């Protein structure tokens, strides 16, 4: 319930930002591109291009940043455990 | 084919946008920029000339090419 009054944010894929001001330019995914504002809590730097960021759903404004995809085929092979085979 | 701001409600174009250009493509740029000078190499000087001679020159010298009536490779 605490984090029920919290939030969702549709992830987004940044096409790129612009200057003399910010307004970051973005294509979400199943939808499309929106040139939209970014969260107040994130500088104009910690948001490089090609960065799957999270987007205030309705307001459609950068809410928070994130990290990169790796698919579920590369992570499925990271060993987790370890094979008992000493020298 | 020209990016446009369109007020969501209105579909009234607000701003013109720069232009399309693949996030997969942009990764083709070069910020770090190598640091290999030439002396790093060795024995390749024949073509190293050519290497230079096919880009640098034609780039930093396009007025010399026509002054001999040619075209650059």
């Amino acid at each position: 319930q605490s984090e029920q009054p919290l939030q969702v944010a549709r992830c987004t894929k940044i096409i790129n930002a612009d200057s003399e001001d910010p307004k970051y330019i973005i294509n979400v995914k199943q939808f499309a591109k929106f040139v939209v504002d970014l969260s107040d809590q994130v500088a104009p730097t910690d948001i490089e291009e090609g960065m799957r960021v999270g987007v205030d759903r309705n307001k459609y404004q950068i809410h928070i940043p994130l990290p990169p995809k790796i698919d579920p085929t590369v992570t499925m092979m990271q060993v987790e455990e370890k094979p008992d085979v000493t020298y | 084919g020209d990016l446009v701001g369109v007020n969501k409600d209105s579909y009234l174009i607000l701003e013109t946008l720069p232009t399309e250009y693949d996030s997969r493509v942009k990764a083709m740029e070069v910020d770090e920029r190598p640091t290999e000078q030439y002396s790093d190499i060795g024995g390749l000087d024949k073509q190293i000339q050519e290497l230079v001679e096919a880009i640098v020159l034609p780039m930093n010298h396009k007025e010399k090419f026509e002054n001999l009536g040619i075209q650059p490779p």
